[PDB]
């Protein structure tokens, strides 16, 4: 067993009844002095470096070729000014088995973390110096960290795409079902998941062309899918993930759900194929009242008003669905379905809630449309307009697509270095640039919506970390408070950046004017009500920082009445799954799962504690599991009032609590103003 | 397998 | 028990010792007089009829309007003065429930088979009274027979495609593949069989964009489109069908095989995808000398060669391949690979073989390209061009992908008429009609070979029907003369046809002039090899018929020089599985399995006794699985040299002989030049 | 299943 091993599993060997945390530290320091000075691959000079890098199709050149090497040296020693040391050895152990830059046979590591970083602020800049030792100084103090996709491709030549996340719209036609399968697949090679609204299929037995009981419903779009995400693997590596979503008035919501069934049969089941649950307010209220429901077949409603069934507000439309009789219904009991979601979600953590009039309500971009599915992770939620792909030799009706570009604050940083604007605006020019430099040339309604929307998804990580390491527990009123105030000041600072990129350049996103920000609607509670925190240990967290009153609120609304916004969608917090190791964070804004996770790589076993995790802050790094989950349901409530898009909210479930526990906290969930649950993960 | 146990009305009001 | 069915059944009751055959003809009147007057739609004249039939969206309005309402009248008055009478029960009840028109509700009967005969005349004739005339009179002495989809569909608006044999080029591409695998769903769509070359695609292990074993070879391929065939199934009437075939030389064939054993995972096996692997003579002469054979990665061929493995002479390429170290293969030992293929064929009849050289040996088109793969009924032999299809926006190159259109004649109907030419030359006209009125929007490359090739396929059925009732044997000499005679007169009459019809539109086929019947030499073994008959019963069953000479082959040949050919591709010989029922007649020109077939539907039981079966015959009708397969191969071989396309070739054997007997079979059809290899159907 | 003999370098002639 190496060294470094051996140095991280004595922390559990308890001195005195105390974990050994600062072995951690040890063990990094091994894995410095025995495997990655030994590993990397060093140069005479950092041209000669640039030169085999970029001569070896490691780098592409063109984002090299903006800037002197003077200017890239200049950047390279910003970054290694700050000295940066990663105080776990599992954040230097992900970097540099994760993101690290290898050769071609990976036997030796051709990138550091200053240098990825200097890469990655070099792409981002485009040209600009400043800008380029700017971000190297938001990225090597880690307050801000752009995206697994980002973070490990931005200026690879053999890289991917940068963007995470991409959700599909299919129309109810074979046409549009193949080019649905073909845009999966090319979007699963370029790396990213693809989520697929299928809420505008036709349900199983209706009538293709006056030949009725001919449909297979979305079940067998569900296998197709399923068998494309299969065949499009990342080239073997990372197997090809997906993500279904389903309106819950489709009648095939069942059948949808029985996928997930540990006892569905072959033809039925579907294993690559995450599925999602779209739920209005008109579902919840007949669930409440204990009124029989009624699930509809799409095409009959199509057929009948020339809409699609999730083209409309069922709050208003349901009654007039049900006495129509040229629509076709049946029966369900939504107190049955609800259960049969909960029991779902304890067996497989499937589907993904989305409560759909929690997202309209808030939503900005309602003019364009209404959000109506989620991506992967249950995060973007984002208006989308679906794409007539006619026969071939028939020009199609290109809509759009959702497609955003994550990149998460570290809180704790960014807090700590008390700059939550500069921080912010500098992870929106970010996203930006990525956004701009995305052209994906096999997803018509993905590139249209790109270019379009410019929607960028700003998240956060290491909330859970920032309030353990400060003395306050993740469920007390105080940590609320806290976000609260983190997450308007991000908001407000987002939005004015956005407002700024639109000055400059212009332009704002597509059908702008329509929407609650150019009307002032957007920004009304925020001209009402003061987010300055109420508790004084909050204000004395924010001391040093100007946080932003309704009379600056109010300044930023004529600002962007003014000048308008860029950015469609800004905010959205992705769950930061393995990019959380590197920055030393806890996982998005979700308490942390243990203090110390074990993990078996290779025929080791390393454990992981959680970052500043000590004696002093051992309780206040509670457990999710052992958290009431109705005030984590009030945190993310707390963050989302301030988010834009989603926030992939995970359920942390003990074994002992039943389906009902499950079903009274998503009905929490949606009477808090929840927009999507992401997991029920069960202890 | 989670316990099934029916909603029991209230659990929709808050 | 209905009164028809008991009288069929009463044919198995034997009288005297002899079955009750006659009794079955008593059934066919029942069946007349108790259910098929009863549930008929009758109106009070022919104007009414086509009048609701035309405002109830059952036939179409163009075809009919290019005729006078006297002309229909006196087109159908031409078709019932034949005062058809279906000779066996089963002939009129295939009719009734899978041909003729019924109401929306499926209760009533709105075509009688006149009435089919008329309107499908009347399609084809595209406005001609007299050409109408003369098709009823075709159809209804069942000279001639339209293909299922051509018979069911002509003149229907709610109908299919009337082609049903579809053959896809699939490239070595994701956007190929995506756009193959939404070719053959809408193919599926309008009720065609779809297959799919996959020869071009890389195979397992192999690279994408220089990672390397990132593919997933031909399996996960055929994967994707046997869920695409489940997916498109006829809206819900037929199971989807298609075909998959590979070179085997492809690296993936033993994969490829590997599908369609019974141990096979659920990962691996395809069960409504069909197989098909094409044997070049390099194989057979590798495992006829036991030398050990080459599979080769069908990329690194392409990368070192910029052709595809598929695409060049594998008995030139082979020694090459082998000897270039760029070029990835693996070892293999031939006569392994022939025993499991014998194998699987006793197992469950898979895959087809295709004997590439014994195609290409005598293939008029080899300018245009070699014939790489043939149809899902593994008689369809023709030319084609694989299509780059690229990603959006932006031109695809549209290919040559094969659609050719099936029609039979009865050889005992045809010959017992002396009408070979006249059949043979109506039967052309009606399917180079249906090829021009053939327009598939979802399939560019489908569409562009119809409008190029004009490849037809006029196949023959009744083979054996008609041999036994004129005491000849099916293994006997004079039957193969018969068979050499007969199908040397279609192809000199189809040839004449397709040349008049070069003449009279003033255009051939697209690059006709550089096949061999522009410089003459398809006609070679027909200037020099006299096929009059040589026994003198045969010479007496073709007496009032001119049989054509050297002489006459000399000035055809002239008169294609002269004025060229219409179609690339004239005949082919398909199985004809249910319109062998409705013209009374054994099934293409295979032996008959059974002398009397018994048959189940619904709850009742059903006997069908051969065409023309009696006491007298009964020796005659022999089994086809009591035959010598090797007389069967060489009849089919004897009709294969007078065939452009491939024959339907079933193997008929019994379980007792081993997998030797089959290889040895398999090798046999290769060495007397029969091009494919059906089924192998165990009794 | 079938039974399986293997190939003879005589079944190869004809
Ligand atoms: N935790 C760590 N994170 C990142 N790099 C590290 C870490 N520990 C060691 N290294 C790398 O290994 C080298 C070993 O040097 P070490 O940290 O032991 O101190 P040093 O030789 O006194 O110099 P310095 O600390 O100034 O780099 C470091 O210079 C650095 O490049
Ligand atoms: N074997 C058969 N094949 C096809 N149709 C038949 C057959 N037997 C009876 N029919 C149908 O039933 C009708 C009655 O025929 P039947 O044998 O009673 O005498 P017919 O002289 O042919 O009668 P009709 O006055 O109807 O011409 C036929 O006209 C025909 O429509
Ligand atoms: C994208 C993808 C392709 N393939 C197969 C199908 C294709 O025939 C082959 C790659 O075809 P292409 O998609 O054309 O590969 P490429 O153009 O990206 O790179 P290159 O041309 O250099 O190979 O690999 C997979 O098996 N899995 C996949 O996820
Ligand atoms: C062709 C086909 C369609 N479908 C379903 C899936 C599609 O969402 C739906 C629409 O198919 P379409 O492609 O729209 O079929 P169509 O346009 O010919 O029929 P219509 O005029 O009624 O729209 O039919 C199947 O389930 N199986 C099939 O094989
Ligand atoms: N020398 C060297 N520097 C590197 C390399 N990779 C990254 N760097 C960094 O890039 C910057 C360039 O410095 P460098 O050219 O080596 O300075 P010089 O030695 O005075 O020429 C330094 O701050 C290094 O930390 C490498 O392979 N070799
Ligand atoms: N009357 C009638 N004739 C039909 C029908 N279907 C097909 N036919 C045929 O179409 C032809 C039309 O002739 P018809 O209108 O009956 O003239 P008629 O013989 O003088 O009474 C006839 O020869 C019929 O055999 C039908 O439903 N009604
Ligand atoms: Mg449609
Ligand atoms: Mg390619």
């Amino acid at each position: 067993v190496p060294k470094w091993i051996q140095l991280n599993n004595e922390i559990m060997i308890q001195k005195d009844g105390k974990f050994q945390f600062d072995k951690d530290k040890e063990a990094v320091h091994s894995y410095f002095v025995d495997y990655i000075n030994q590993n990397t691959v060093f140069f005479h000079n950092l041209k000669e470096k640039l030169d085999y890098l970029v001569e070896n199709q490691y780098y592409e050149e063109e984002f090299l070729s903006l800037y002197s090497f003077e200017d890239i040296k200049e950047v390279f020693k910003t970054a290694y000014a700050k000295k940066f040391r990663f105080p776990s050895f599992m954040s230097a152990f992900k970097f540099y088995n994760d993101y690290a830059l290898k050769t071609n046979d990976k036997k030796k590591i051709l990138e550091r973390y200053e240098d990825r970083i200097s890469i990655v602020a070099l792409f981002f800049a485009n040209g600009d110096t400043e800008k380029a030792k700017e971000y190297v100084n938001l990225m090597i103090n880690q307050e801000y960290q752009p995206s697994t996709p980002t973070f490990l491709n931005a200026g690879r030549k053999r890289r991917g795409e940068l963007v995470s996340c991409f959700l599909l719209e299919v129309n109810d036609s074979l046409n549009d079902i193949s080019r649905a399968i073909d845009i999966s697949m090319q979007l699963s090679k370029l790396g990213g998941g693809v989520s697929l609204n299928l809420s505008k299929l036709r349900a199983k037995g209706e009538a293709i062309k006056d030949v009725e009981n001919a449909t297979k419903g979305v079940v067998g779009v569900m296998k197709l899918l399923d068998n494309a995400f299969r065949y499009a693997d990342q080239m073997g590596q990372r197997q090809g993930s997906g993500a279904a979503y389903l309106n819950i008035f489709h009648r095939d919501i069942n059948d949808f759900l029985d996928t997930k069934k540990i006892s569905a049969d072959e033809d039925v089941r579907v294993k690559t194929l995450s599925i999602g649950v779209v739920i209005p307010d008109k579902f919840v209220e007949l669930a409440r009242e204990d009124k029989a429901a009624y699930v509809f077949y799409p095409h009959t409603i199509y057929k009948e008003y020339g809409q699609h069934m999730d083209e409309m507000d069922m709050n208003e439309m349901y009654d007039k669905f049900v006495d129509n009789p040229r629509v076709k219904k049946e029966k369900i009991n939504p107190r049955k379905l609800l259960e049969k979601l909960a029991m779902l979600r304890s067996e497989s953590g499937y589907p993904y809630i989305m409560f759909q009039d929690n997202v309209n309500k808030v939503h900005a971009n309602n003019h364009i449309s209404k959000v109506k599915f989620s991506n992967l992770c249950s995060e973007v939620l984002q208006a989308s307009q679906v794409s007539s792909y006619t026969d071939y030799d028939e020009e199609d009706e290109i809509g759009l697509d959702i497609s955003c570009n994550l990149g998460s604050l570290n809180i704790l940083n960014v807090m700590e270095h008390k700059s939550i604007e500069k921080t912010v605006k500098l992870a929106t020019d970010s996203l930006t640039h990525v956004s701009e430099t995305t052209d994906i040339r096999n997803a018509p309604a993905v590139r249209r919506a790109n270019k379009a929307m410019k929607s960028i998804g700003l998240g956060a990580m290491n909330l859970h970390g920032y309030l353990a390491q400060n003395g306050i527990a993740y469920e007390s009123p105080e940590a609320r408070d806290f976000a609260n105030t983190f997450f308007m000041m991000v908001n407000f600072y987002s939005i004015q950046r956005s407002a700024e990129i639109a000055k400059e350049k212009g332009e704002t996103f597509d059908q702008y004017e329509g929407s609650t920000y150019a009307t002032g609607e957007y920004f009304d509670k925020y001209v009402s009500t003061d987010f300055s925190p109420k508790y004084e240990k909050i204000a004395n967290l924010f001391e040093g920082m100007h946080i932003p009153t309704t009379e600056d609120w109010k300044k930023l609304k004529a600002f962007v009445a003014e000048h308008g916004m860029y950015h469609s969608y800004r905010l959205c917090i992705a769950p930061t799954g393995s990019i959380s190791y590197v920055q030393s964070s806890t996982a998005s804004v979700m308490p942390i799962m243990e203090r110390i996770e074990e993990r078996t790589y290779g025929n080791s076993k390393t454990y992981y504690p959680m970052p500043g995790l000590a004696s002093n802050n051992w309780f206040f790094y509670k457990e999710a599991y052992d958290m009431d989950m109705f005030k984590v349901v009030d945190m993310i409530a707390t963050i989302q009032q301030h988010i834009d898009q989603g926030i992939s909210f995970t359920l942390f479930l003990k074994d002992t609590m039943t389906t009902r526990d499950l079903n009274r906290i998503d009905l929490y969930a949606h009477h808090r103003g929840i927009k999507t649950i992401y997991y029920a993960r069960t202890k | 397998k989670a316990t099934v146990e029916p909603l029991k009305d209230d659990d929709f009001y808050f």
